[PDB]
């Protein structure tokens, strides 16, 4: 009775969220809220239903499953005011976190995911860096930070009711593991040495083009030098940190240009390295019933998100639109993935609707991704690199891929981090932003480019703390799904250098992928 | 014997508190905070990313 | 009278309570292992700067303990 209740329940909700990122106005917000108060009427009503049964006599495994995953109401635990309130904050952080555009008052006005972003990665003057970094974090988070100890201390309430401790727990107990947080620590002490040495190169590259006035060699790199708002993946343009500029070193700019590559062909590409690998592929209503192209008019979306599932077993759509770049594409591969995992376990109760692990998702979708962005790969599809022959453009690929995927792990660590630290009463109200800082000198080494006193709520920033969903998935995925791609590179038959291994019609490692992947939450 | 005993012994309750404390300094503590209000100060450092030099 | 007494003892015990505090937290934080050796003077001053109010005159680089 729950999964036939809830499956409608579910897809109604999804498609007011779906009209809410659609055609954002006032209508779409009253819209939403009403729909919100009606899933947490449902939510609440089957939770009390399955609050008289117990899990632990339960002679069994998927139902006792079932019964304990439904056993919270998560959000719908507080009281109808309190219920109320934490949905009004949580919408008025999301749509000021989304509408809010910082300018110079002379009267040209730019967008965060539009041109900000843009004018940050493309810009080399540290003057109008500074500028769109410190305006950035000042609007946003001077907007958020009226809002956010409230809906701390709500969520941290709905967690209590819960029967969690205080917000933590309850994102923590989502990996089922009671030593999560020591296996992170080991993983990430692991990871530092590799990370502290490109630190060291990334440095020396900064100083021996910015001077010695802003970068010096012994201390932090300021944290808008880098190539992000939030210096989580810097540096993803390495122009500057190439190692040596070689002949054949790939350009992956004009070879997206000269042959047209639209979305709309990209996306396919990347349905087409889906089924090649041996997976069932996305339904056609996909491609002319979502939206991945900029819009018409001036309202289109919020700034980011992720792709949506209906959980009526035939809306898989995916709502990021970034114009063309080798960062979409491989964020096309991303979503992608997202979707083949949505769809895989259709066969599922709803309540195993959801996936192995939060980290799992981002890691299988992204383990193709990484497979995909091999020069040998890229050879086979539109593009001619030198693949394996040459030594040098092994290292210059090499580095190109470590500054993602690295650099990223200490930021992924970092803001989980300090919002479980947050949410366990640990930082208090009036240091908000210092802990924040001292976890960025710490973990990272990014520093402060402009005195950031009290009052400025850099955390606020970053997407995920107002929309409040977890980032430590990220981390979890980043650390997995190298040892998923290792291990489908072993069914591939060959090892030999596995950071050009590339998996293309290994079928067998398809099947293993599947095997595992259809289990979902079971 | 542990602590509590001694603790309840000498004054009647087994826990620490920091009520004798402010309940000492309270003459204190309400003409500082009608000068720091006269004065025009707020509590706290909130420019904490300071450094004389 | 009153107030200068007042003032002279707060100065003696409450300026010395959140030391007393910061210095047994950093050294309990240093035995656990959440401290290693890289940053032990950053940890440190974190401390000084979160409870007890007080700025390094000068730049306190690594190295100095
Ligand atoms: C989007 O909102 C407008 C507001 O005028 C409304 O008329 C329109 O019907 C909405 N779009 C769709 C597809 O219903
Ligand atoms: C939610 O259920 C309660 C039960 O008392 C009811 O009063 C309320 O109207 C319901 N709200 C909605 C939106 O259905």
């Amino acid at each position: 009775e729950y999964d036939r209740t809830s499956q409608v329940v579910w897809n109604e909700y999804a498609e007011a969220n779906w009209n809410y990122n659609t055609n954002i106005t006032t209508e779409t917000s009253k819209i939403l809220l009403q729909k919100n108060m009606q899933i947490a009427n449902h939510t609440l009503k089957y939770g009390t239903q399955a609050r008289k049964f117990d899990v632990n006599q339960l002679q069994n495994t998927t139902i006792k499953r079932i019964i304990k995953k439904v056993q919270d109401l998560e959000r719908a635990a507080l009281p109808a005011q309190e219920l109320e309130e934490y949905n009004k904050i949580l919408l008025d952080m999301e749509t000021t976190y989304s509408v809010a555009t910082v300018c110079h008052p002379n009267g040209s006005c730019l967008q965060l995911e539009p041109d900000l972003t843009n004018v940050m990665a493309t810009s080399r003057k540290y003057e109008d860096l500074l500028w769109a970094w410190e305006g950035w974090r000042d609007k946003a988070g001077r907007a958020i930070l009226q809002f956010y100890p409230k809906y701390v201390e709500l969520i941290n309430q709905a967690a209590r009711l819960n029967g969690y401790v205080d917000a933590g727990d309850s994102w923590r107990s989502m990996y089922e593991t009671p030593s999560l947080e020591q296996d992170l620590e080991r993983l990430f002490q692991e990871l530092q040495p590799l990370y502290l040495n490109l630190h060291a190169y990334v440095r020396r590259a900064l100083h021996r083009h910015y001077g010695a006035q802003h970068i010096n060699l012994e201390g932090p790199i300021p944290a808008h030098l880098l190539g992000n708002m939030w210096a989580q993946t810097w540096s993803n343009i390495y122009d500057l940190v190439v190692p040596f500029p070689s002949a054949p070193s790939m350009d992956t700019t004009e070879a997206m240009l000269k042959q047209g590559w639209t979305p709309r062909r990209m996306f396919k590409e990347a349905d087409d390295f889906f089924t090649s690998l041996g997976l069932l592929p996305v339904p056609p209503e996909f491609w002319n019933k979502s939206m991945l192209e900029k819009p018409t008019d001036g309202r289109e979306v919020v700034c980011h998100a992720s792709a949506w599932d209906f959980y009526n077993g035939k809306d898989f759509r995916i709502k990021q639109c970034t114009t063309v770049n080798l960062e979409d594409l491989v964020v096309a591969h991303h979503e992608m993935g997202h979707i083949q995992y949505f769809m895989q376990y259709k066969d599922l109760p709803v309540a195993l609707r959801e996936g192995a692990n939060p980290g799992f998702h981002e890691a299988i979708g992204d383990v193709l991704a990484l497979s995909v962005s091999t020069p040998k790969h890229l050879h086979s599809l539109n593009l001619l690199s030198s693949e394996g022959g040459s030594d040098e453009h092994d290292i210059n690929f090499l580095m190109k891929m470590a500054l993602d995927k690295i650099a990223f792990i200490p930021f992924s660590y970092l803001v989980d981090q300090w919002r479980w630290r947050v949410f366990d009463g640990s930082i208090t109200k009036e240091n908000y932003n210092q802990e924040w800082w001292s976890l960025r000198l710490k973990y990272q080494g990014l520093c402060p480019p402009v005195p950031r006193t009290q009052g400025d709520f850099d955390p606020g920033a970053k997407f995920h703390i107002p929309s409040s969903v977890p980032y430590i998935r990220y981390f979890v995925s980043f650390i997995i799904q190298f040892q998923f791609h290792e291990a489908l590179c072993q069914a591939a038959g060959h090892t030999g250098p596995l950071h050009k291994c590339d998996i293309y019609q290994s079928k067998e490692a398809g099947q293993r992928l599947a095997t595992a992947m259809k289990l979902g939450f079971s | 014997r542990p602590w509590p005993e001694a603790m309840q012994l000498i004054t009647g309750q087994p826990n620490m508190s920091a009520s004798a404390m402010l309940s000492y300094f309270k003459p204190l503590l309400d003409w500082l905070r009608t000068e720091n209000e006269l004065h025009g100060e707020k509590l706290g450092w909130p420019q904490y990313n300071w450094t004389p030099n």
